[PDB]
């Protein structure tokens, strides 16, 4: 729609060392698989401990129409060797070939992957990591978006099906200042104010969307963007989601 | 039933505006139910809402007209 890409996730036993190699599956799909790999540093700004903060992030894009762009397909690996689950993979798109892709990864590497799934904590925190904006110099700074969170309860009789609660960007900026400089608003300003206001305790309600209005929409058990990638923070955060 | 109410509201909305360090905050909740302030009973009792941080406008205390809530003070409309 205005988000047309909506991820999927997927934990994984092993960290894949796909640098070597696509060719074997390019071939599998006579079809030419893009490759790209990069170093990342999460927090961005390269002064924090030269290391551990750093990740791996690979891309593969299948190659093909770009008619529908709900048919876009893209898979991105996470990967950090010095945690104890150290990759997570996820992917976009409606393709036939999805599947295939994730079989030859099994096969390939011999590793189990699992559904990740997403608590409402973990969903604070990745609206968190969602408005963080990089700048050139690889500067992480907030940026403010009109926000809403959906509840979905079970009660009798439909008594209460949905309920919401929005805060407008120009409140979300208001209630961070009086914290007041915070990387994290939402845990650390938004969702307390939200409970200390009406007793409502997001982490604890059947919280089933937070909106960030134009970018993104996260979910139990996906994220939706209008962006046709995953932005390194929330990729971050959703690896360490996963640890124990 | 156990929940059920009166007179039941299906869609009412509040926004709660404070003024914090001179800087107006506003946020708006929305409801929607065949009866939800009996779901918003359920859901006291089943310990999801917190009943002492509960105030009185959200409870119902006027129930039935959506409005705005300014530094504690209700104003239907």
């Amino acid at each position: 729609n205005a988000m047309p890409y909506t991820w999927k996730f997927l934990g994984i036993s092993k960290q894949l060392s796909l640098e070597n190699g696509i060719a074997k599956l390019n071939q599998l799909l006579n079809l030419e698989v893009d490759l790209d790999i990069q170093t990342i540093r999460v927090p961005s700004d390269p002064d924090g401990g030269t290391a551990a903060d750093e990740y791996i992030r690979y891309e593969m894009r299948l190659d093909i129409s770009n008619l529908d762009e709900g048919t876009y397909s893209k898979f991105i690996f996470l990967g950090n060797s010095k945690m104890e689950v150290p990759m997570f993979l996820c992917y976009c798109g409606t393709d036939n070939r999805n599947e295939v892709v994730l079989q030859w990864l099994k096969a390939e590497y011999g590793v189990i992957m699992w559904p990740i799934k997403f608590e409402q904590k973990t969903m604070i925190k990745l609206a968190d990591a969602s408005i963080v904006h990089v700048t050139k110099e690889n500067i992480e700074q907030i940026t403010w978006f009109s926000s809403k969170l959906y509840f979905e309860p079970e009660t009798q009789d439909k008594n209460l099906r949905q309920f919401s609660i929005e805060i407008p960007r120009e409140s979300c900026e208001g209630l961070a200042l009086g914290y007041g400089n915070t990387m994290h608003p939402y845990n650390d300003a938004i969702v307390p104010y939200i409970y200390n206001e009406t007793g409502m305790a997001v982490e604890r309600l059947p919280l089933t969307s937070v909106i960030l209005a134009g970018h993104t929409k996260i979910m139990r058990e996906s994220i939706v963007t209008s962006t046709r990638s995953l932005r390194n923070r929330v990729l971050a955060v959703v690896l360490q989601s996963i640890q124990f | 039933s156990r929940y059920s109410s009166l007179v039941p509201i299906e869609k009412v909305g509040f926004t709660l505006k404070n003024e914090i360090n001179s800087r107006i905050i506003t946020i708006k909740l929305k409801f929607n139910g065949n009866d939800i302030f009996g779901g918003l009973h359920e859901l006291c009792d089943k310990n999801l809402i917190n009943i002492d941080k509960v105030p009185g406008w959200l409870a119902g205390e006027n129930g039935s007209f959506s409005g705005t809530i300014m530094n504690g003070d209700f104003q239907r409309e």
